[PDB]
């Protein structure tokens, strides 16, 4: 998915 | 956001101290009434991905509703991929959140011609989520809102239609009424104007 | 909204948080009493519809008021429609776009559905004022030792909300009530006010 | 009708 | 209003939320005190009839003075249309002409002011609900037992402003603000003469 | 008169 | 006031609220206190005569003082005409005088600043007033038994500001008279610092 | 004198 | 900052007072709760080094906190030196004037030092945020009569300042954990949230 | 001060109602903690030495710290003077007292310029630094940690005590047994984190 | 000096 | 280092 639980808007994967 | 100026162009602006105070203090005295969100849209318009996402991270606790305003945002992105597969690259879900594009490229597409405004399109979707964090945290059901026995009619139709707002009342409303004023509303007959009711019910 | 910029064009504009605010905030402290609305008008001043629609939708509470007007709305987009067959319901705000209201807001010749809007909208709150007025203009009457300034202040204030030559001198008192009959009629409020000042 | 009982002002029909 | 701009060009503007709430707050905490009128005049610098009644009509309250307003603009409107597209009294009260028209009259080469002559009419209303609202006369302003003298002149020229004739207001002080003084004071201010300044005159009777 | 008792400033009549 | 534009060019403002407000709480708050006048010129840069007498004509209360302002401006603009036999004392103070006329005579080449002539009168005015109403005489601030230092000597130039004697009264009362009335615990660490010790170096001594 | 006592600063004379 | 004007250029603006007294105040009621750091972020856009330098030093107090920022800076211009044999002293304002710090920024291609400096000082709030989180993801439970919608808060919000499938459902109460186990695997927090309302 | 327009050039504004309360309401309310210098530095952005002055002589009270104030400008002043013995500016043109507003600017947007704003903002800013130095309370070989007191608000009121006056061993020597115990136990050279997260339980 | 005891800033001499 | 302890952020060394 796009977001993961936890992590801020707009956080850029990997 | 992005905005007009002088020339009559389409520009980059920092979002302002005012719209960021605006917006965290709504949150911190409406939480997630209805009208908290006709004032987000207000607040973020013309915004990029990049302020849309901004205002949410300023936003201190709240963290039930933001984590399920995060996953209606899955949801709406993953729909986005589908229905658009795979001059400047078409954008993915990922780009309109703002997680994998820069503000260049948001600006970018915003600005095109023909535009492609992701920031609306994100917006959409927060709004979408919003929408069932209100329908969530609505404490009463429209069933139990009945008149009290020395309660005014106003005060009556005005939490009516107030738990009404929340959940999304031609029956529902005069029958939940007191007996005094259910007898007047009645003998109105069907038909009749809010503004005949509440006149009815005042004395 | 849609104003003059440096170049002297018809431009959109975000609604402000300035605005946005002090609507928000006009409506928690006076609720519906009639200079609400004049206030409104200058606060959504150059507003689309969206905007209009936006500054009611940020009402927290006043639903039976906010119903009422919806019902108002109704009633004028159905005339509007009888008399044209940009609908009623483009007017409003809820099957048009913010580029279609701003095309024939800048139009030549223009059709300024922001305003043919407003009308509507301020045509609904007058009711409202009209509804949420506490007291008839029949029930104002000078108190024993009230001042006649105070009176005259609660008499117009009253008459305001409901919408004044017979009414005022007869609801007086009789000290007061005496001068002004002496004075007689076609009197200034000037003339009447200073008669019951001692 | 325009707006219905309930519905947010500017509301999209159907 | 209407105001320049980057291009030097007169263009009408909507009036402010900090303007409209300044005139809303000023009236709620000063009611009608004479500095309620150069405030008022400077709020609505450069507005148009509309702008004008904008900022009368959002007054809540008040109403016997607004109503008194209305009948001073009644006769001044009367006046007008006595003495005189070309604009009536009720095109000046902005009753029966649109923004557009008071644009154009504002505009216009050479322009006829229907902002400011509208002005005009509603000052001169608020002077007279100054005058009413006034509490004290300036004959029943004389200075107390154990009143410092600076409190007592500060009393004089508050009333004397409420109260405004220049021929009368400069007989008033020349004659009225020493004879209305306390029998310790008045025997300094007479000593000292005519033709003392204020300064001179608050300086002797100090101490 | 231009403006009558009650009626708002800037009130077109009729 | 009259300001400077995109374009570049000298163009007349409208007073705004922000100002007309500050004016007014300032001498709501303070009253006549020395640092009252420094914020009237400021708050009033750029302005027109016109923009002068509104910022007056807004003071509510305070009319003695409002009255020796007038009779100032009264004295001053009667010099001018005296040294000016042909803008005249009353054109400069905004009665005699349109907003085009004083506008005129600013923005002309080379200009007669007629706002910037009648706010010397006006601040040479409020100068008198804030002399007239200093409370405390400077003899009679002297530091407490428990009062620290440096609350006493915040007493002692706050009251030597609004007392506005000449500089050489000034530098006097300053070097003799700040030891003198100084409490016995400081006055002798004070006097065995030496003379022509720094006011940091004075403070810094009594601080304990 | 340019300001009689009483009279508004900068208001006109006559 | 540096930002865009109507002739679209970027220029140097003196940052205002209405940005530093937002940053001060949320300091002074947020203190290092995690929406300081995107707050922070969002006024300090655009910057340059002596602009972020400003809202570091107008911050009272908080200087444990501060300290700890200033020996993450260290390190990080320390390790720009490594690698770029503009200093790291350069970049974080100390070495170079503002005249330099535009002219980085507004080079052709730009090297911007308020960003990298940024990207330094965000990187040592979150472990000032890290360090004042005050309770561990592993002690957050529901209590007896806790709505779990209020459960849920406390959870994520733990979980956001110390940066989820088996502890929230494993910490939550006896009457609330056997519906959400009855609901199953893969349920959205929506669902689960509805479940456990009455 | 002086500040660009849409024209990319140098022109000057009045200063503004927002930064003349601002910087009222700021030493009314923090007096004059450290961190009302770069407020002060910030809100004088562009300052010609008449709207230093300015600033300056709004503030009501505080007239130990003002003359305490003058004092270094006169210090200043002086030693410009000794080393400055186009008509280059004197120690009292810089201060804005022998100056005009057409000589300021004149100075300001030569070319080369003059920066008589940020110089006079220099000598101000030292005799702010100077009066932050003399009006902190406390000296930091006083600040100790008290028996049931955090380690966080220990290191708190050390380093702003620290701020004021102008660290390795006298940090950790005057913390309680029971941290003083662990931060040994640390050893030399351990960041301010791994020392609060130590003393944290 | 450029600045005595207890004179205004930007007082001229 | 570029910062050191009780100095502002941005002080110039030596």
């Amino acid at each position: 998915p796009v977001l993961f639980p936890g992590q801020p808007f707009g956080q850029p994967p990997l | 956001p992005i905005v007009q100026n002088l020339q009559g162009q389409m520009v980059h602006q920092c979002i302002s101290p005012r719209t960021l105070n605006a917006w965290v203090k709504v949150v911190e005295e409406k939480a997630f009434s209805p009208e908290v969100i006709p004032m987000f849209s207000a607040l973020s318009c013309g915004a990029t991905p990049q302020d849309l996402n901004t205002m949410l991270n300023t936003v201190g606790g709240h963290q039930a509703a933001m984590q399920m305003l995060k996953e209606t945002i899955n949801e709406e992105a993953a729909e986005w991929d589908r229905l658009h597969p795979v001059q400047m690259r078409e954008p993915r879900g990922s780009d309109i959140a703002g997680t994998t594009s820069t503000l260049q490229e948001q600006i970018g597409w915003m600005t095109h011609n023909p535009p492609i405004p992701v920031g609306e399109i994100y917006k959409r979707w927060i709004i979408l989520g919003l929408n069932k964090i209100v329908r969530m945290y609505s404490p009463t059901s429209i069933l139990d809102i009945r008149q009290g026995p020395k309660e005014p009619f106003r005060d009556y139709v005005d939490r009516f239609y107030k738990t009404l707002r929340a959940e999304q009342t031609e029956t529902l409303l005069v029958q939940n009424a007191n007996p005094d004023c259910k007898t007047i509303l009645k003998a109105l007959g069907p038909g009749a104007t809010l503004e005949e009711m509440m006149t009815a019910c005042q004395g």
